């Protein structure tokens, strides 16, 4: 009886209902269009998604190494190179890039012209490093679990 | 003049306070399975028809 | 530091070495339980509610 | 030379808990002071974790608790094993008085006047505790006990401002609630461990009233597991009041959301003051009720004073013993016209009702115990 | 004026002690909700899960809750766009305030139906013969024609105007659609709504019957086997004299 | 102070007492622990019980006499005429 | 035949305080042990005022802190005296703890213990009271430190979520974090009676080292008076910190809404975290930089083991003092280093600050310390 | 607040008259502007 006291009030406090349900879901179809974002939103945090054509893929997989602000690897970063899905926030003062914008083919900051790769790698701009990259997996074909 | 089982069990598992306290352990490793389980049985069995899981025929595995 | 090696300290925990394996047994067991562990609890014979 | 008694913290645990005498015929009625202890282990743990969770404004309360009650896991529990172990708090409290009205405990008079205060600051506390909810029935009740502190006559108005932090009961108040609940019970366990600290250096009384050092024992082997079984009785009588029936001992019509606009029909403190409101309702005039609920409680100082029997054990007195369970009685009297709606036939009974509790315990006792003492020729 | 009637007891399926919800009546009393009640009734605390374990599947459940829009935070300026709806989405309002509520009800505030069986008095009681009760008026007394008479209602009087009758609604059950069983899954479903722990509750309540019992006479009898020595001793006195 | 080693004293009173596994925990429980128990309540019974029974008494009344303070609403249009 | 001699309260005020004899020869820093004592009932008292406005939900937690600041009255005094009162608190705690460390005070081991506790105690009540007002390092801060428990290699990030309830840092957490921080300080001061309760049973230590039993004196006539000296120094720099400089001990962007999103640069943690903050920049490792920072700390524990010297205070030991005051000035390195960024210079003096402050008290201290005895002779 | 920084409470009761903010709802009603008062905060110059 004494566990089914003690382990009782530690579930308490492990979460809530509500938190379990407003996070992580974000279940979303694959319909979308290559070079077409579209933002979402996703534990409060802006959530671009986009599916993107192969020759952005090599155009991102030619970007050098060491020419990079932040350099990461491409392929080792995206599990699945034709999609990408990235958080909205940009990584210097936190306003929130347009989507397919910028000369390098990826995201544009209006706040202060930051520029990002179709990668979404820092490429120009103020902005310190890449914008981050969320844990996730594809589940059925046409739909992918957030978080 | 035949042994108690009790004659036995005392010699080997109460005999020492730590094998006590061990089977004790096992004790309620193996009651806590078969108790959950039997309870769970009963209160499922007096309101068959009424809970979900038992609704779940018109709706699960296609 | 020194002192407490020597003859019969040898002897002393060899006494007490059996009752150390079995309260080490009551230790383990009892985290097993009290966290209700999953990975040993796969392979435990009847105790199997876990889904 | 045992390991106790060699280490100074171990010596505490040693003569407080393992090794102080006690009498051999102590019965079960002294268990529910130990039991007190527990309750207020269990009030402090589980309404802790109601705290994680409660967000004390006048808007996200209620809704907090709705939070708790619902999305939280197994958050009702906690709430009824709270709000239900509020009310076995003072089922034990008042049957543990009773057991001092009873044997002569209050001889210990330090420890009793201590005990009367850890009343008073149970009644602050549980009070302060029950307008956390800010249902419809908290807001009117510390509404109209608030509104009694209206009737000193000078300090009035502003006193109760003073309380309200505002014109009403509002926000702050519920802030202020929170706080001050929060912080009496860690206040009514040091003054508990000063209790025993006057208790313990005399000893504890026995049911015969006579002294029994020639029979004392140490209190572990039998005493723990004895109180162990006081411990597990008392969370049979709370673990099935709460899982079976969590609402009987509630009040419905708390569950609607405060409203400013609008009195609920019936409005009345939860049982445990709720006697004590009698003596509020049936007394004529603003003042004199709150002097009435004053003397209420602070008889039970004037109580040693007042004894005249030259023994102590009520046992053996059994016209007081008629005098005592008279009293209760009219105690019970006292609850259910509390529970009920203003008229002629409850105000009446209230009066007298009243009259009875104050006679009872000022006039008639001393009395009898003089004629007790006159049959045994003393 | 004079208090209003008390309502008969019923034989409720979970007024046992031990008996729970019929989820069958719970999911055709919300099929109830959906149309007659949700029009004019607010429920707060209720999201389109918890119904997900109690009664609809999760699928089912992402199903009907796309099936009412949804208002959203804003987009691009304000705008605040509507979404088609989520599983965390609660029941939708029926008006935006309180105060249109009134406007809709000559000044009558519909009750949030979350609660409102807890209370009160009578609990669920108080509502299904608050719906199957409507006496015609009673000679000698006279009220507004936006008031009707609802003996039960402590004012005698109540605002709402008799919220269902035979086939107002078509069960998806197939059940027939009687105003008596329409009432009954009503109230089981609000029943329901004040107590989603009910179910865990009684079960829970086993277990601890059957651990109490368990331990009650252990624990005793290790008492008995401590006092022993006590109660068994037999003291004497022996004087030189 | 008041230590096992330190209070009253007393002079040549013998006792005696069995361990605990030496003896049943349940000793002649029918033919003298109920009638013990029974006894005692016949003792306690007379004192304690007719304060209640008067409060049972005057809780019926008071319900009772409610009742006809608003129950007997008719009594009062009754009187109109 | 005194009354304090006769009343069990009066019993223990006489032990205590107005009896108990202390060395003659006690100076001026043993005064901030009691200080110590003063600061928790400050921390306590004027923190209550502030819990009675403060709303722990993550929308609101900062207006509300500008409503106490604004709209109540006199709220910025009690603002600003608690939190310049934490940062006297640490203070005095850091020079009592030089203290107990420079005359061998540490030999009272299990004293030594309970101060130990107690002082990991009073980091995570500080650490959760400045998570408490919600600004942007408030925020930040308790991202960075919550994080590290994720370094555990097993159960890490469950245990994490299991602190934040949720995913991240949000609403729950907060009102979590004001849960534990107003309950922790009572717990410290239940362990400061233990604290006392094993000191006094051998009495206090005096600078000499020597035992003091031929010039013991009552604590009452002199004590309390110094005592009252200190205390009143004590508020007066406390005084002068809050009502001219409130600011320069705490740190701008606090006055900041916290941002998920966005990401302040500096995120330096407040100032008596710094050092041990700094161990974290150094070791490259996230776990290895974990078990470092609980070694900071821990360490104490190690002191009396290491112990060699057959002498308790460093006075008449000169060399030992002399890597004391080493050790001193490498905290402050360390403090002055975790208020810097990342870049050559600091990074290289943090790494050889850190390891000289490990190696200077596991390493020289023990073997000059036999130097000293071979020195003398014995 | 300016009240007893610099403005005399009439000269605030009259520059806080200047600007406008909108009202609790009306009866069968919404959202109308209100003149406003001393008790009010300085103007939003943005609905988010
Ligand atoms: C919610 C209310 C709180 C919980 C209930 C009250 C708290 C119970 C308690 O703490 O006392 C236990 C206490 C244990 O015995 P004890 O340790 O010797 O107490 C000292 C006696 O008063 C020593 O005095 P005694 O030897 O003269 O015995 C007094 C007692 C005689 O009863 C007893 O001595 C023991 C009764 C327990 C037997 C258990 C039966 C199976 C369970 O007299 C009566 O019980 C009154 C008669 C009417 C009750 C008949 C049913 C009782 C069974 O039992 C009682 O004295 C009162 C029990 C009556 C309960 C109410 C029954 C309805 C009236
Ligand atoms: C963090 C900052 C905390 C500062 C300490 C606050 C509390 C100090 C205290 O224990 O109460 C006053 C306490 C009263 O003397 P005491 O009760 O005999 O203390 C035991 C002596 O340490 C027993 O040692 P002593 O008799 O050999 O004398 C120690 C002291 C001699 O100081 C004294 O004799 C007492 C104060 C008189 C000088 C006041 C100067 C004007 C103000 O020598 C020093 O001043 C330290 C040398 C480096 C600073 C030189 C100039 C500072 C003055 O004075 C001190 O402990 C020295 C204060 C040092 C000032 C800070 C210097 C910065 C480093
Ligand atoms: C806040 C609560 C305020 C009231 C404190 C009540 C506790 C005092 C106490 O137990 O006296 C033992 C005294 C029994 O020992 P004793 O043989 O009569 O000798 C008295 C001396 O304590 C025998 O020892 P001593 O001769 O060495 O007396 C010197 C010692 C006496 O200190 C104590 O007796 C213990 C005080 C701290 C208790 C440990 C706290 C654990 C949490 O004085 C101190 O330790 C310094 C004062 C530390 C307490 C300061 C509290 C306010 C700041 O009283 C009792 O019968 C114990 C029952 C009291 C409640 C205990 C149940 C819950 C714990
Ligand atoms: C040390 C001695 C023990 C002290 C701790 C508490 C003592 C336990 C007394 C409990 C009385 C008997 C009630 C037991 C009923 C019971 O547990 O039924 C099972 C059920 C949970 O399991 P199921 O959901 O039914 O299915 C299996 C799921 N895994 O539990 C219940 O419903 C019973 C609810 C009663 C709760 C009583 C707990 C009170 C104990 C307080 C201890 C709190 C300490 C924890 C705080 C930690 C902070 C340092
Ligand atoms: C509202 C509902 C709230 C519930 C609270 C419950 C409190 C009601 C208590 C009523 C219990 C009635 C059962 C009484 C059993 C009984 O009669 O025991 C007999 C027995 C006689 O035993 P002996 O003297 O040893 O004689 C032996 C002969 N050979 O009498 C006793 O037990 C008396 C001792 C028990 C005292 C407890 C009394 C409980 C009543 C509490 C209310 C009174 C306190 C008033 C203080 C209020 C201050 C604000
Ligand atoms: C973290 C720190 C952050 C604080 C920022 C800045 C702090 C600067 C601290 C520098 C203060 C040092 C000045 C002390 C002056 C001084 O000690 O004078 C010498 C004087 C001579 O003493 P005697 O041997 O008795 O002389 C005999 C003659 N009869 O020496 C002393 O008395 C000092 C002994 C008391 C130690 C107090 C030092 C205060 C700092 C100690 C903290 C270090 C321990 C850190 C451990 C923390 C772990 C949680
Ligand atoms: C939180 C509240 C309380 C706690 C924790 C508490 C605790 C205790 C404990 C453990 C005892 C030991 C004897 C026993 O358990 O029966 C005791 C004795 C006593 N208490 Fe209480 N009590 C509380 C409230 C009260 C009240 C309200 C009163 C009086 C109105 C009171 C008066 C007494 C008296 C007179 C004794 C002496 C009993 C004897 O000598 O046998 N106490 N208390
Ligand atoms: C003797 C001690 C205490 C008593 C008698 C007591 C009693 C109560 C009561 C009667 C309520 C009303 C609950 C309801 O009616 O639903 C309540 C609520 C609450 N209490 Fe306590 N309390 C005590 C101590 C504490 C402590 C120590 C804490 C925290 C550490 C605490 C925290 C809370 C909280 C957060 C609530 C609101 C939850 C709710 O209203 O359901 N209480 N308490
Ligand atoms: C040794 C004991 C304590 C210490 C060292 C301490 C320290 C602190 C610190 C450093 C802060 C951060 C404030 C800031 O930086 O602006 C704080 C805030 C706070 N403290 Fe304490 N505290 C202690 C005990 C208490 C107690 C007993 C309470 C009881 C109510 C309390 C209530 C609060 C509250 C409500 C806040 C946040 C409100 C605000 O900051 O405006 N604290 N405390
Ligand atoms: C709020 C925190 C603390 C309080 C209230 C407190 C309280 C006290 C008090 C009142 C004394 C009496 C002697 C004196 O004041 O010099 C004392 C002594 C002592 N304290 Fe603390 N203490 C605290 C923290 C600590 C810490 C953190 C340590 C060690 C790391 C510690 C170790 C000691 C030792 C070893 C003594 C013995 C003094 C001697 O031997 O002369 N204390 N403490
Ligand atoms: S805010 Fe992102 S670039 Fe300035």
């Amino acid at each position: 009886a004494a566990k089914n006291a003690v382990t009782q009030f530690v579930s308490s406090m492990s979460a809530s209902a509500d938190v379990l349900a407003l996070a992580k879901i974000e279940i979303k179809l694959s319909d979308i269009p290559e070079g077409k974002n579209m933002a979402f939103k996703w534990r409060g945090k802006p959530l671009f998604v986009r599916h993107r054509t192969q020759k952005e893929i090599e155009q991102e997989a030619a970007v050098e190494l060491s020419q990079l602000r932040d350099p990461q690897h491409d392929l080792d970063r995206v599990k699945k190179p034709e999609w990408v899905i990235l958080i909205g926030v940009c990584t210097h003062l936190g306003c929130v890039p347009i989507a397919n914008a910028g000369d390098f083919g990826g995201y544009y900051c209006p706040c202060h012209g930051s520029h990002y790769d179709a990668s979404g790698r820092i490429r120009l701009g103020p902005a310190p490093l890449n914008l981050e990259v969320p844990t996730y997996e594809f589940t059925s074909d046409d739909m992918v679990i957030v978080g | 003049a035949a042994a108690t089982l009790t004659s036995k069990l005392y010699s080997l598992l109460f005999r020492r306070t730590s094998t006590f306290a061990l089977t004790i352990i096992v004790g309620v490793m193996f009651f806590e399975r078969a108790f959950d389980q039997g309870a769970d049985a009963i209160y499922d069995h007096i309101n068959e028809g009424k809970l979900w899981k038992h609704i779940k025929h018109k709706y699960e595995n296609k | 530091v020194t002192r407490f090696l020597g003859p019969r300290y040898r002897e002393l925990v060899k006494n007490w070495v059996p009752t150390a394996y079995t309260w080490g047994a009551v230790g383990a067991v009892g985290l097993v339980w009290a966290t209700d562990w999953r990975l040993i609890l796969d392979w435990v014979p009847y105790i199997n509610g876990k889904f | 030379t045992p390991m106790r008694k060699t280490n100074p913290l171990m010596k505490l645990i040693n003569h407080s808990f393992i090794d102080l005498p006690t009498p051999s015929n102590i019965s079960a009625w002294w268990n529910f002071g130990s039991l007190l202890g527990a309750c207020l282990i269990l009030q402090i743990t589980t309404g802790l974790f109601l705290a994680m969770h409660y967000s004390p404004d006048a808007s996200t309360a209620f809704s907090s608790i709705a939070h708790i009650t619902r999305d939280v896991n197994y958050g009702w529990i906690i709430r009824y094993l709270h709000a239900n172990g509020a009310s076995m708090f003072f089922i034990c409290l008042f049957l543990h008085i009773g057991r001092g009205l009873y044997y002569g405990s209050f001889l210990y008079s330090e420890t009793w006047n201590i005990g009367i205060i850890l009343l008073l600051a149970t009644m602050a506390t549980a009070f302060m505790g029950y307008v956390l909810p800010w249902g419809q029935m908290s807001f009117w009740g510390a509404t109209v006990i608030t509104n009694l502190l209206s009737a000193i006559p000078y300090i009035g108005t502003d006193l109760v401002q003073w309380i309200w932090g505002g014109y009403s009961v509002d926000s702050p108040t519920l802030t202020r609630f929170f706080t001050f609940h929060f912080i009496l019970p860690f206040i009514i366990a040091a003054l508990a461990t000063l209790h025993l600290l006057f208790l313990h250096e005399t000893g504890s009384n026995n049911p015969l009233g006579i002294t029994s050092h020639s029979d004392k024992i140490t209190f572990h082997p039998y005493y723990t597991i004895k109180d162990a079984l006081g411990l597990l009785l008392f969370l049979l009588s709370l673990m099935t009041l709460t899982l079976f029936s969590p609402d009987l001992l509630g009040d419905p019509d708390n569950y609607t959301l405060a409203n400013p606009l609008n009195t609920p029909p019936h409005i009345k403190p939860e049982w445990y003051f709720l006697f004590a409101y009698t003596i509020l309702r049936s007394v004529p005039n603003k003042l004199g009720g709150v002097l009435a609920l004053l003397l209420s409680i602070l008889i039970l100082a004037m109580i040693p004073i007042l004894h005249m029997s030259k023994q102590q054990s009520m046992m053996f007195r059994p016209l007081s013993q008629s005098l005592y369970w008279l009293l209760a009685a009219d105690l019970l009297i006292l609850t259910w016209i509390g529970g009920q709606p203003v008229s002629y036939p409850f105000t009446i009974i209230g009066q007298v009702a009243s009259v009875l509790y104050f006679t009872t315990i000022l006039i008639l006792m001393p009395t009898i115990s003089l004629i007790e003492n006159k049959m045994l020729k003393w | 004026s004079d208090l209003e009637l008390h309502p008969p007891s019923y034989p409720w399926s979970h007024r046992g002690l031990l008996s729970s919800l019929d989820h069958t009546s719970i999911r055709r009393g919300f099929q109830v909700y959906k149309q007659v009640c949700a029009s004019c009734h607010s429920m707060d605390f209720v999201a389109y899960r918890h119904l997900v374990g109690v009664c609809y599947t999760e699928d089912e459940a992402k199903e009907l809750a796309a099936e009412v829009e949804v208002q959203d935070g804003p987009n691009e300026d304000g705008e605040m766009f509507m979404r088609p709806g989520k599983l965390f989405d609660y029941f939708p309002k029926p008006y935006p305030n309180s105060e249109a509520a009134r406007a809709a009800n000559n000044g009558a505030l519909p009750p949030d139906l979350s609660y409102i069986v807890r209370a009160r008095h009578g609990g669920e009681d108080y509502v299904f013969s608050l719906l199957t009760g409507y006496c015609e008026p009673p000679t000698g007394v006279s009220l507004r024609e936006g008031l009707y008479f609802n003996p039960y209602f402590p004012g005698q009087a109540i605002a709402m105007a008799p919220p269902i009758y035979t086939d107002v609604l078509e069960f998806d059950d197939g059940t027939p659609a009687t105003m008596s069983q329409i009432a009954k899954d009503v109230c089981t479903f609000l029943r329901w709504a004040s107590e989603p722990e009910h179910d865990h509750r009684k079960r829970m309540g086993l277990k601890m019957l059957m651990m109490m019992a368990l331990l009650v006479p252990l624990v005793y009898t290790i008492k008995r086997h401590k006092w022993s020595v006590l109660k068994s001793r037999k003291l004497a006195y022996r004087p030189p004299k | 102070g008041r230590e096992f080693g330190n209070l009253t004293r007393m002079r040549h009173v013998i006792s005696y007492s069995l361990s605990p596994f030496e003896q049943r925990a349940y000793p002649h429980v029918f033919t003298k622990g109920i009638p013990n128990v029974l006894r005692r309540i016949r003792e306690s019974f007379f004192r304690v019980v007719p304060q209640f029974v008067v409060f049972y008494l005057i809780y019926t009344w008071g319900t009772e006499e409610f009742e006809r303070s608003k129950r007997k609403n008719p009594a009062a249009y009754e009187n109109d005429k």
